[PDB]
This record gives C-alpha cells, structure tokens and sequence, in this order.
C-alpha cells in the first residue's frame, strides 16, 4: 500500500528565447443556408452542362 | 436523445402511395366516448386505414379499406342530421361520403370486426380541392361541411343535401380554406396574397368581410379556438409564420427562414398565449410559444399535416404522417446523454494487419528520401513531319504536342489519344513552314 | 389524380418538377388555360428562389468605383468602413476569422483594383469576386401592361421574372404599372419596386419605397431591407436605431436581434454583439449563428469546454458537417477530451466536399499531432494540406517551424517566403523570417521582414525588440 | 502515468529508460523500487533502493517512502 | 426460427452467415472498412436477400449482421474528392427491439462503389413486400369478390361457407388457399379477413381448423370449421403438405461480448425512460433524469 | 490579472476524466495509431501520383492565377532550395482540358533555377466555353531525361464571366 512520490516543483523557463512561432488551429467557418444553396445552384448547373 | 423525437408506434403506409395535407384525422370515430383517439389516413391512391395503435403489431390496424376513387381530406365530425356522434367525411375530387366506422366486438382480441356504412353521398359537379367543417351560424350539435374547389367555387352542405355554393371573387389557384366560429366567417388565402375573411351569412346570401396582404401565399390556415379570452387566426405561408387578430390585423408573426409544410397550434400553457408546432422540410418540429422557440426536434420523414392527441392513456402524442406512405406516434426526447467515447474491452485494435500496413507505407516512405517511346521522322521533301508513339503498357489520356519556334509555324499542334491497348502505334502527321 | 389538383398538390408539397411536369402537359393539351400557366410558373421560380435579404454580394465594382458613404472620414466607431492575431486567426490585417460564413460578408475591402485584382478571388467575400453583382415564357412577347391589370398573374409574374429570368428593368417596368393599378396602396409592390431600385444601385430611391412600405404595414422584411439599404450607405447607427424600432413594433424577433449583432460585429465591438447573439439564443436556442459566433469567441478566449457545449448542441440538432465536425475535434482536444477528439476529425474528413476543407482538416490533425509530440506526424499532415490546397500559407509556415526545427535553414527561409507571399496580412511568416536571418545575419532582409511582420500585428512585442535591436545595429 | 493506466510492462521499460538516462534523481529509483514492489517481486526493488543510496536528499514526503520502502524489504 | 431478417447480431459465428436456404446472395464488396467502431479494420459487404452482413475478411470472426426489418434509414454519402477518386460512404440506422444502432461503411478503394447503390433497391424490394413472411388482421386483400394476389402466389382450394371460431355472428366467409400464405375473409363486411403466412404458422392440426403462430405474432391460436368433415380433413392434409414443401426451400418474395457497446447511434444509450405527460411543453416527454428539468436542459 | 474563469462545465468534465481517465487515454491511444495509419497511408499515395507542390531534388513550385474574364494570366513561382547547387535541366508541363482553356506554350523549359531566388513563369490560360465552366488545370515540373514528374500543382480556374 505504497503510493509513487511526485516532484512538487516543475520546470522554470529562466530566458526567453526566441523561437519560430507556428501558425494556430483554424476553426472551419460554418456557411448559411442562401451560400449553400447558392453553390448548389452553381454546381447544378455545371452537371446538367457535363450531362447533356 | 435531447433534441429528438423518440418513437412511439410506427408504421409504412403502403407501397409507394402518396398523402397530402386533410389525410391524417385522428379523433373518435368509434364513439366509444373514453377520450382515446384513433388514427385515420386517406391517399389519393384510394385505400382509407384506421388504427387504434398500442405501443408493429398486427391487431392495431382497425381496417383498411379500399374505395376506387381517390380521397382527400379525410375528417371526423357530426356529419349526420339526426344524431350527435361522430361520423367520418371522406372527399374524393368529384365525390362526397359520410361513413360510420361501427366497430363490434368477438371473444378475442382479434375476434372484432369493423363495418364502415355509407350513410350519404354527393356527386360533385366541379372537381373539389379542400374542404372545411364546422357550425355554421350559430347552430349546434351538427356540422356543416364547405367544400372548396380547385376553380375557386366554394359550395355548402348543410349536413344532409347540397345548401348552396359561391364563387370565390378573384381566386386563381385554389389556397388553405377555414372557418372561424368566434367570428362565423370562412377565411381563406387567395392566389393575390390576400388573406380574406368573409361572413357566412354574406356569402349564403351571393362581400368580404376583411383583408389582409401577407406577403406570401399560405399553405396552412388553421383557427384555433379552445381559448375563449382573445380569439387569434394562424396563418401558415411558405416564408412566414403569421398569427392574425380577429379584426384582420397582424398580431404577431415569425420570419421563419425554413421551410415550413405543417403546423398545428395545440394546447396552450400561459395566459393567453399558444404554444404551436411547425414541421420543417428540413425534418425539425419547432414548438414556439406563439413567436419564442421552446424547444425543437429531429424528426425522420418531412412531416405531412402532424396532429397531437391522447393515445392509449398517454396525453400529447405527436402523430406524423409523410406524403410517400410512413407515420409514426412519436414523444419528445429530454434525455442529455452522456458526450464520451463507447468502452467496448471486446473490440480491440488489431495491431498485427495494421502495424504490418503501417510498416509498409514507412518502408516506402523511408525509402523514396535517399512504358512508351516516341519518335520522329522529318520527311525529305513546308516539310511534312511524322511522329509515331508506341506503348508497352496500356496508357490513358495521352496528350501529343509539338513545339519547334517563333517563327515557324505548325498545321497542328495538339494530338489526344485516348485509352489505348499494350502494344498499339499511333502516327501523327503535321507540317512545319516558315511564318515571318 | 386529376392533372391540375395533382399537380396543385405537388405545390404544395414542395416538389417542383412533378408540378411543372403535369403543367406543361396540362399546357399543351390546352393553349388557354392560366391556372397551370402560373402554376409552372411559380415552380420554376421556386426551383430557384433566394430571398433577396440575404443576397449582398457588392463584388468589386461596388466596392472602389461607387462612392455612397456621405461622410469621408467620419468618426471611428460610427462606419463600417477582441482576441489578438496572436490567438485567433486573421483574414486581412485585422478582421479576425468568424463563425458563420454568410454570403453578405465583406470582411474588409480593398484599397485599389489592382490590390483586389492581384489577391485571391475569395478573399472579400464567401464567393469568387465578380465584376458586377426550350424557354417558358419570352419576355419581350408579352404585355407587361395588361398582366399589370390581373394581379392574381402580375404577382407571381413578377416573382418569376425577378427570381427566375432576373430581369430587373423588365420586372421593374410590371411592378410600376401594378403599383399604378392598385393606386399605390399595397406594401407588397412598393418593397419590390425598392428591390429593383436596390439591385439596380439606386439606394436612395429605394429608401422611399421600403419607408413608404413601413407606413403602409410593418413587416420584418420591410425592417431588413431597409437595414441593407442603410448599410449599403454606411451608415450602422441609423440601421442599429431602424432595428430598435422594429423591435419596438416586433419584441422578440430573432432576425431583427440577429442584424443587430451582424452591424456590432462588423463595427468590432464583441461586447455587445455577444449580448445580442445570447438575446437570440434566448429566443431560439437552435441559431446556427448565434451558436457559432458565441462557441468560436468562448475557444478563442481560453474556454474550449464551453465551445464544445455550444458546438455539441449544434450536433444535437442534426447539423452535419465537415466543419462542425472538424470544430467538434479542436475543441475535444484542447477542452482535454482525447477519447471524441480524433474520431470527430475522422468524420471531418469523410465529409469534406472540397480540396480546401480537406486540406484544413489535415492542417488542424497536424495541430494535434503537433500538441501530442511527434514532430513527423505533424510534418506528414502539414504536407497533406499543401498537397490537397497549394496556396495554404498556414501549412508552409508551420512547415518551414517544423523544418528549421530539424535544422534545415534555408527549406524554412524558402516556405516562410511562400506564406508571406501568399498572405501578407498574417504576422507569423514575417516574423519567423526575421528571426532566422537575423540569427544568421542579414539585417536588411530581417528589417524589411519584421517592419512587415509590424504592419501586420501592430501590437506585438518580439517585434518591437526585433525593430529597436535591428535600427541600434544601423548605427 | 503508465503504472495507473492500466499498462505495467511499459512502465517497466519506461524505468528502464529512466534509470539509464538519469544519474543524480533517486527519486527515479525510489519509485521504480515502490513500482517493482508492488509489483510481488521484491527482489529488483532492493536493487533501485540499493542505486538511489547510491546516488545520494531535501523533499519532505521522498524522505519517508526511503525509510518505509527500506524497513519492510 | 428465422432470425436473418429480424435482429442485428455481432460477433456472429461462421454458420448464421451462411445463406439461409429462402436467403440468396446478390452483390459484394471487398475492402468495405467499418466505421462507427474505431478499429480501422477492413472487411467484406454482403447484400444477402434478408439481411447485409459485413465480416473482418483478415478475422472473420468479429462481423455484423443486420436484418431489413430492423433498418430505418440508409444513407450514401459521397464525398472526399479530387485529392483521390470521388469515395462512398454508407450511413445504417437501425432499431432492434427499442435500442437505436448506427454503423458505417466506407469503401477504401474508390474503384468499385456501386454496391452501396443496390443495398438500396432491395431494401426497398424487401418493405413492398410484407405480405410474404408477416401475419396482419383485417388489411385491404379483397378485390369486388375475389382475392388480390401477390406476384408469386396462386389459389389451390377455393371454398364457401368457412366459419371463424374467433367471434359470434360476423363468421362466414370464403377460405382462400395460396402457395406463399392462406386467408379467410368474411363474406359480410368483408374486412374482417385474416392473412397467415407459412412463415409465421408453426403446426396445423385438428382439435376445427387450429392454426398456431410461430411464437413472433403471439400465440394466436386460429379456429375454422366447415361443411361435413370429409372436405375438412382434405384442406387439412393439403395446407399440411403445402407448408412442408413450403418450408423445404423458403421464398421470402424479396423480387430483384462489448461489441454492441461501440455502434449506438445515440451514444452511451441503449434505454427509454418511461414516457410521462409534461405540465411545461403539453406533450408526452420522456422522463426526467432524476434532477434535471426542462428549462436547464433547453439553455445552454 | 486576467486568469480565467471556470464553470460547471469544467469541474464535471473534470470529474469525468478523473473517474474513466484509463478509457480516455486508451481510445486515444487507438485513435492517434489509426491516425498515424491513415496519414502515412495519404502521404504515400501522394509521393505516388507525386502531387506535393514542396517536394536532395531540393524545389518548391506554387501557381498563382490572376484576372477575371476569358483570360486569365497564371504564373508559376519556383524556387530552388539549397545550399549552393544550381538545377539545370528541368521543364514544366501543363494538364488541361483541350475544349475549355486555350494554352498558348503547353510545354516550356526552365531557365537555371539559382538556390534563393523566386522565378515567376508565366501564362495565358483563356476559357473557351460559352457557357461558365471551371475545370481544374494540373502543372507538372520533371527532368528532361526522366519521365516521373518531380513535383506538380494544381489551380482550380474561376469562372470566365465572357461575353
């Protein structure tokens, strides 16, 4: 019945240097319904042209 | 489960058959007086089914009758001059039948049988559209039905034989009829975006009573009346959700921006407010107090003229009815659950295939990171040049061009050559000429 | 069964080629028959109907060679003409990315033709900019001024020419002789005179007919129309006043709430905006907008649980997406929920109808391979986005991050030039090619680097270091 | 977090990784000593409480998991 | 006795995959990987006349099999483009016996999608077609005074004047013996017709014409009687012999473990509480989870 | 200072992931190796159709299209990434559809790609069809004495809007 001991003190940065910066997680914008069905509009037609 | 709508009995009405808007009733029309309703829906194909369903099963079909003209707008209300239990209403486009669904009973649970009686009938002359019902006037104990047509005349019956029948004045295509009993007018939506309100007696007498210019032409008008404090009109149309006082002006109205095919504004909560109902085509019920949502629903089919009733000791069932043959009883679904991933200790990842995949596709990709000849034959003799090209395996989507220089100039410059089979030649032939 | 109630019915349920179908039967058994004629007609007007509100693609034109705004340099904080760039993602030099891509986002606007030219075609609008924002019936064959006089036919007429064939001079022409015919007292005609008069560019003109239309009858629409009208003028604080009367007349509507909180979010002021969208919310509770912009600024500002709520609710109400689904997965995993994370990229990429949402999905999977350690996974995806979309700027700069992690310099200098080179209004190219070569030495490249990185972010601070070390080294 | 996620053999290599990149921690052996004796061996954690004496010493609750890991081996 | 068509079974054995003798396979796919369980293991799609049945194809074992009477919804999504071939997708909502099921089905390789195209069809061919294999009361079978008949089905015996021992002066009514199942409508209001199919009958003997139900629609015992005995015990020896070479080689009509744990389409859920009236909404609402209540689940 | 806030949602998250936290990490687990499978399965079919614009044999090519109407100038920037080694021998040749966009030079070589500098090539494309049509257009940059290409892009063109 022994538990692990855990280090109570972490890691301190003690200089700032700098490093190259990533670009960060991009949430995908939702889309209304009139832009849907707009370009489902735009698409249709471009099927029925490939389909005729 | 939050947000849809859990099911209750449920069924597919048939093979490939088609509803509409007046098909799905559901009242008593076994006059058994005990509060539980039964379900009735009419085609256009022709067969007329009732249920009386428990929560699949065989015995919950009523009947399933079959009557060679097509039906419209089934309804149940006290269609017979002598006595005051409810009768079934069944319009075909150039007919009308009263029935009584009489249901009598056998030693077992599937021992009694159901007898529909035709109790009346009209031949119609114009070909009906839609139809309402209700006390016209002030009388009571009796239901009067006016029948629409889709050339705007609108003709009455007065429960037994033909009372009369006026043209609507200006309709083109024939809109949502109602009567309103608080008011004794019939209102309709004609084909002008005019919501008009006409006393009955004016029109017994053939003239609007009032007007109202919606911006949209309505698919459902459905007066509701259980509140007796201030009286409101519902106005259903394809962009928006008007609900109208009783003078004919806007009391509130909703710019709904979906598309709305059925609603019902049912019982009511507050004081004076009215909680409704609207089905998307998008497979959403709303339930809006009177312009807020309260509360909203995925349902599975796009909901054809959608009914709440007490079924089977449960109060405030919603029964959908599509128009390609599904319906179903269904209640809402209040149960937040829980957003974690499945613990399934049975279905584990087979490492061996994968690991064996993966150290595939890593050997090819450590690996990279360290089929046809052409010719061609200029002629001896503007010099006449052949390139023939020749594959070994079958190609596709072959492209042939020829570039020499500014100044001279080519009779053909692209050659495209679809699928070809292995060993196959092709020959072009162009002609080179100085330009300049 | 019979053609025209058949047909009548299939209008009714919303089907649209079965309607058209019976009619043009029913059309050509009989030359003189109306009721089918504007029943086709409506179908196919409906087939392809667009309420007009939420259609303000100005394009290009619109935006430089027409000058409406009366005032030229008016107050800042009066014209339409939070989270800093280095948390939320930018699309122009400020203009941080919303939730909710409508197609009457402007989104910033260039300067000049050449600037709007020389960018990419959809970065002003949701759409690809443009210059300019056998057959039923030929319109030059019928008299306009005896269909004017039915208008059971001028109504839906109208509706068909405007929607449909969208002929706004013809439309036009129907819907003033309707108007002369009912003597000017219908609301319904005088708003689609302000139509025609809007989509033809003349704002004033239509301004008359939407506020004479009010008089008549108040209508949510009329309220809309008026509020694009104003802000076609720029002018937000008449369309904030506008909307505040119309919900005087309307006291609960979502669309008139929801204007208010598009005008405060364009004029960039959340902390109003997000009281308006939560007004919303306690109307609707289902808003797509309302939930979106208030779940993308609650994972911006350092609450990812609280977006996964409101994103999850859009989940709960049969929304599905590569975009949610995606949003589902970067709020799972910095919410620190790693058993919903991954399996939500899954479906993302399932449902991904592009070669752009696809190459997004992989760029955000790179962002979590990149969080959990790994390097190389993070590379694998950051070079799956450029494969699928080869002008991904993001890509190439955590790329080149990557790679110069690795060591190799002048792979790094070489992506970073590309992603500044494709998009210039983003701050972290520039500065990371500043600092490379200034760690290697090249002061000119990393003064002409980090003054752009400024002219980017104006209020970093690496940058301000880089700038004052970089003008003390030229003296 | 190997030890309380269900997986003991890679704890086991994990010390193992430990104990060969670490040379002034005993904190590393004292826990790969708890980690082996709860284990049943008791055997091997004489050998991590024989190495962290070796390496050694101020952490208040490493100092009784030393004494008590000691008295009952 | 036939499960096939009536339950979603996992972890199945390698017999109950085999095609029942009705059964009969029509399309296959190879390299169909299961999603919904995140084991990014590939397998095989079976279209089978009752039922689809997916299996590992490297571990056979762990499989799916889904009837068509427990199906709601199909769905075939069609995305991922240019960046490879324009793949499918398969969407299956399934409902056994009030537990909500959800499984997807992707096909790897881009070059051979169409099977997802005729599940569709025949699903469609096994609902329009229920009167084969299920046993239903007083349905629309009569035409003006004959039987309306399925596509694969024909008279034998046709008799007057067969009474029903299920009800007391509604009885009299022509018998109708078919090949696929048998009825009896009523010859007054004739919609008190009863249509048993050989699927569903497990033993007919004589105790009177008692039928017995296969232990699916009940035990609904059916009783007719007839003129003088001798017709009798002939429709008796011929539905006996007509069942047996029935039951010989099925025709269905269709015309052309923690394994459940990680496939509910709910999540976490297999469960409805008790439906309840709700004061607030007026409507029949699941029951509320000791604590919660309405207006704090509605906000967010 | 400006330290967050948390609410409800946080401290039953929490609660959670105290109480089924061996469940969470080994579906994880399990989802970062499918992820692992999948993204180097996406990577090796891309080396095969070789379809990374950035990809010793040091490059890195990406098209640009510019202009509305019929014709559209698109210009390719390449780049030669290295120490110090020029590339010699090297072409561009184009992929499109023959009925919708008229190329001029479908096919040019490339002049000696010095390591750091951005050379734009440019073109004409034009759209042939009436009606608006946009088909994408594939570029590929390969040796003169192989045929695998070494990297390719791909442009989606935009609409004509013609007359």
């Amino acid at each position: 019945m022994f538990r692990e001991v855990l280090p109570k003190q972490g890691q301190l940065y003690v200089e700032d240097i700098t490093t190259m910066v990533l670009c960060k997680p991009k949430l995908l914008p939702l889309k209304s319904l009139t832009l849907e069905k707009l370009e489902k509009m735009q698409q249709a037609a471009q099927d029925t042209i490939h389909q005729q | 489960s939050l947000f849809k709508a859990r099911d209750w009995w449920s069924t597919v009405l048939g093979d490939k058959e088609e509803f509409d808007q007046g098909c799905l009733c559901l009242a008593d029309v076994d006059n058994t007086g005990n509060g539980q309703d039964k379900i009735i829906v009419g085609s256009f194909m022709g067969y007329l089914r009732i249920f009386n369903p428990h929560p699949a099963q065989a015995e919950d079909l009523l009947l399933e009758v079959h009557l060679r003209d097509p039906i419209l707008q089934v309804e149940v209300g006290k269609f017979v001059s002598g006595t005051e239990m409810l009768h079934l209403a069944v319009l075909h486009s150039r007919k009308l039948c009263v029935y009584s669904v009489s249901g009598t009973l056998g030693n077992v649970e599937h021992g009694n049988q159901y007898q529909i009686k035709l109790m009346y009938e009209h031949n119609l002359q114009r070909t009906a559209c839609n139809m309402t019902y209700g006390s016209f006037g002030g009388v009571k104990g009796r239901d009067l039905i006016c029948i629409q047509s889709v050339d705007g005349m609108l003709m009455v019956f007065e429960q037994e034989s033909y009372a009369f029948g006026r043209f609507l004045p200006g309709s083109l295509l024939p809109g949502p009829l109602a009567y309103s009993s608080r008011t004794d007018s019939f209102i309709t939506v004609s084909s002008c975006h005019q919501v008009e309100s006409y006393k009955y007696q004016v029109l017994a007498f053939a003239v609007v009573d009032w007007t109202l210019n919606i911006g949209e032409q309505a698919i459902d008008i459905c007066i509701v009346s259980f509140i007796q404090s201030a009286s409101s009109v519902f106005v259903l149309g394809e962009r928006n959700f008007f609900c109208l006082k009783d003078n004919g002006q806007i009391q509130f109205m909703k710019k709904l921006d979906y598309s709305p095919s059925c609603f019902l504004p049912y019982c009511s909560v507050s004081e004076g407010t009215i909680n409704t109902l609207i089905g998307n085509h998008n497979n959403m019920l709303h339930i809006y107090q009177d312009v807020t949502l309260k509360w909203a629903t995925q349902l599975p089919h796009v909901p054809v003229a959608v009914r709440v009733g007490c079924l089977h000791d449960l109060k405030g069932v919603i029964v959908t009815l599509s128009d390609d043959g599904h319906l179903q009883c269904s209640y809402l679904g209040t149960d937040p659950s829980l957003f974690q991933a499945p613990k399934v200790e049975s279905r584990e990842l087979n490492y061996d295939e994968l690991d064996m995949e993966l150290k595939e596709l890593q050997k090819v990709i450590k690996n990279v990171n360290k089929d046809l000849k052409v010719s061609a034959m200029v002629s001896p003799n503007s010099v006449t040049v052949k390139v023939t090209l020749k594959n070994r395996v079958a190609l596709q989507k072959i492209k042939l061009s020829i570039y020499v220089q500014p100044p001279l100039v080519l009779t053909g410059d692209q050659f495209t050559f679809e699928f070809m089979a292995p060993e196959m030649t092709r020959t072009v032939g162009f002609s080179v000429y100085l330009k300049g | 069964m019979e053609p025209l109630l058949l047909a009548w019915s299939y209008f009714r349920r919303r089907r649209f080629q079965l309607c058209a179908d019976l009619c043009t039967q029913m059309l050509e058994k009989s030359p003189c028959d109306q009721a089918a004629w504007i029943l086709k007609a409506r179908a196919l007007t409906e087939m392809v109907y667009v309420d007009e509100i939420d259609v303000d693609e100005e394009g290009i034109a619109e935006m430089i060679l027409d000058e409406n705004a009366i005032a030229q340099v008016p107050r800042p904080g009066t014209s339409l003409k939070g989270p800093s760039p280095a948390v939320r993602p930018v699309t122009q030099a400020g203009r941080p990315i919303t939730g909710f891509l409508r197609p009457s986002t402007q989104s910033g606007r260039p300067g000049t033709i050449e600037q709007a030219i020389k960018t990419p075609r959809t970065a002003y609008t949701a759409r690809p900019i443009a210059s300019s924002s056998g057959p039923f019936i030929n319109l030059s064959r019928l008299n306009l001024a005896k269909y004017a006089q039915k208008p059971k036919l001028a109504k839906a007429l109208f509706e068909y020419i405007f929607h449909h064939e969208n002929d706004v001079k013809t439309a036009l022409d129907l819907a003033a002789l309707s108007t002369e015919h009912s003597q000017y007292k219908d609301w319904w005609w005088k708003v689609q005179i302000g139509k025609c008069y809007y989509r033809l560019g003349l704002y004033r003109e239509a301004e008359k007919q939407f506020k004479s239309a009010l008089k008549q009858q108040e209508m949510v629409d009329t309220f809309l129309y008026l509020a694009k009208v104003y802000i076609s003028l720029d002018q937000p604080l008449t369309a904030l006043n506008l909307f505040k009367q119309g919900l005087d007349k309307f006291p609960g509507e979502v669309t008139l709430l929801c204007g208010i909180a598009r005008i405060y979010e364009e004029m960039n002021n959340i902390s109003s905006a997000t009281e308006y969208y939560k007004e919303v919310l306690k109307q609707d509770n289902t808003h797509v907008e309302a939930i979106a912009c208030i779940g993308s600024n609650h994972f911006y500002t350092d609450q990812p649980e609280v977006a996964l709520r409101f994103y999850r609710r859009l989940l709960q109400m049969g929304v599905y997406n590569c975009q949610l689904f995606n949003n589902l997965g970067l709020c799972c995993f910095y919410a620190q929920q790693y058993d919903m994370t991954l399996t939500s990229f899954e479906r993302a990429l399932s449902l991904a109808e592009n070669e752009e949402e696809v190459a997004d999905v992989w760029y955000n999977l790179g962002h979590v391979a990149v969080g959990t350690g790994d390097t190389n996974l993070a590379h694998q995806c950051f070079r799956l986005a450029l494969v699928s979309n080869n002008q991904h700027a993001e890509a190439y700069n955590n790329l080149a991050v990557l790679e110069m992690r690795r060591g190799h310099v002048e792979q790094a200098k070489a992506l970073l030039q590309t992603a500044s080179s494709l998009a210039p209004h983003m701050y972290e190219p520039h500065f990371n090619f500043a600092t490379i070569s200034d760690k290697i030495g090249d002061l000119q490249r990393s003064y002409a680097a980090a003054k752009k990185s400024e002219a980017a972010f104006p209020d970093h601070v690496d940058t301000q270091h880089l700038i004052k070390q970089l003008e003390q080294h030229f003296a | 977090a190997l030890t309380n996620l269900e997986d003991s053999e890679n704890a086991k290599r994990a010390y193992e990784e430990a104990v060969r990149l670490d040379k002034c921690n005993p904190l590393v052996n004292l826990n790969y000593a708890v980690l082996l004796y709860n284990q049943g061996e008791k055997r091997d954690a004489l050998a991590q409480y024989q190495e962290m004496e070796k390496k050694v010493s101020s952490s208040l609750e490493f100092d009784p998991e030393m004494v008590e890991v000691a008295q009952k081996l | 006795a036939l499960w096939e068509d009536r339950d979603v079974r996992f972890d199945v054995s390698s017999q109950q995959m085999k095609t029942r003798p009705g059964e009969v396979l029509i399309d296959c796919l190879d390299s169909v990987e299961d999603t919904k369980g995140n084991n990014g293991d590939r397998g095989r799609l079976l279209v089978t006349n009752l039922r689809i049945v997916w299996h590992s194809l490297a571990l056979p074992r762990v499989n799916l099999s889904i009837g068509y009477n427990c199906i709601l919804n199909i769905t075939t999504r069609t995305a991922n483009s240019k960046l490879r071939g324009q793949t499918e997708a398969l969407y299956v909502l399934t409902k056994c016996n009030s537990t909500r099921f959800e499984f997807i089905f992707t096909n790897l390789v881009p070059g051979s999608p169409r099977l997802y195209t005729s599940l569709i069809a025949v699903h469609r061919a096994y609902e329009t077609s229920k009167m084969y294999r299920d046993f239903k009361l007083r349905s629309a079978l009569i035409q003006n005074k004959q039987l309306r008949l399925l596509p694969q089905e024909n008279v034998y015996n046709k008799i007057n004047g067969v009474w029903n021992l299920s009800s007391d002066q509604g009885n009299l009514g022509t018998f109708f013996i078919t090949n696929v199942r048998i009825v009896w409508h009523a010859n007054m209001n004739d919609s008190f017709n009863v249509s048993i199919p050989y699927l569903q009958i497990r033993s007919v003997k004589i105790r009177a014409l008692v039928i017995e139900s296969s232990q699916q629609s009940g035990g609904y015992v059916l009783g007719f009687k007839i003129d003088p005995v001798e017709k009798l015990q002939e429709s008796v020896k011929e539905i006996n012999s007509l069942h047996k070479v029935y039951s010989a080689n099925p025709i269905f009509g269709v015309d052309y473990t923690d394994a459940f744990v990680a496939y509910f389409a709910d999540g976490n859920k297999q469960q409805d509480r008790e439906p309840v009236f709700s004061e607030e909404l007026g409507l029949a609402i699941e029951k509320l989870k000791d604590g919660f209540t309405l207006q704090g689940l509605w906000e967010v | 200072l400006n330290v967050p806030r948390k609410t409800r949602l946080y401290v039953d998250q929490t609660l959670r992931e105290r109480e089924a936290g061996t469940a969470m990490h080994r579906t994880f687990q399990a989802d970062l190796y499918l992820l692992r499978l999948r993204a180097a399965r996406a990577y090796v079919q891309a080396l095969e159709s070789s379809l990374s614009p950035v990809s010793r044999e040091p490059l890195k090519l990406h098209a640009v299209v510019q202009g509305l109407g019929p014709t559209f100038k698109l210009t390719l920037h390449l780049q030669n990434t290295s120490t110090a080694r020029p590339i010699l021998g090297l072409v561009v040749c184009f992929l499109y559809n023959e009925v919708l966009y008229a190329l001029p030079r479908a096919f040019f070589k490339v002049p000696l790609l010095v390591p750091g500098l951005n050379y734009p090539l440019e073109t004409f494309v034009k759209s042939l069809s009436d009606k608006g049509i946009s088909d994408i257009i594939k570029v590929l940059v390969l040796r003169e004495g192989q045929s695998t290409p070494l990297l390719s892009a791909h442009i989606n063109m935009p609409m004509s809007e013609g007359l």
